[PDB]
């Protein structure tokens, strides 16, 4: 339900 | 079970991990063999509890990218 983010 | 994780970039500057905002709480939903990430055991379901020692329940996107893409991350662990 919400973001994603690759690091 | 709270463990720490003290995370150094490659040389890309890259971490290999995938982090995910789902209903209270940020989770590792990916990790990349043969990064840091997986060279500190990080696994996927793995719930991100405080990064560099703020916690990080709820925080927004832009939250995340301003403390995590502004070369030691930390983070707490369960």
């Amino acid at each position: 339900s919400h973001w994603v983010x690759d690091i | 079970g709270i463990r720490e994780v003290i995370l150094c970039k490659d040389q890309d500057g890259k971490i290999g991990l995938r982090l995910k905002s789902v209903d209270n709480g940020i989770f590792v939903q990916l990790v990349q063999a043969n990064s840091p990430a997986s060279l500190v055991g990080l696994r996927f379901g793995d719930q991100v509890l405080q990064i560099n020692g703020e916690n990080c329940a709820g925080w927004s996107s832009d939250k995340a990218h301003k403390v995590l893409k502004q070369e030691k991350i930390t983070m707490t662990i369960r």
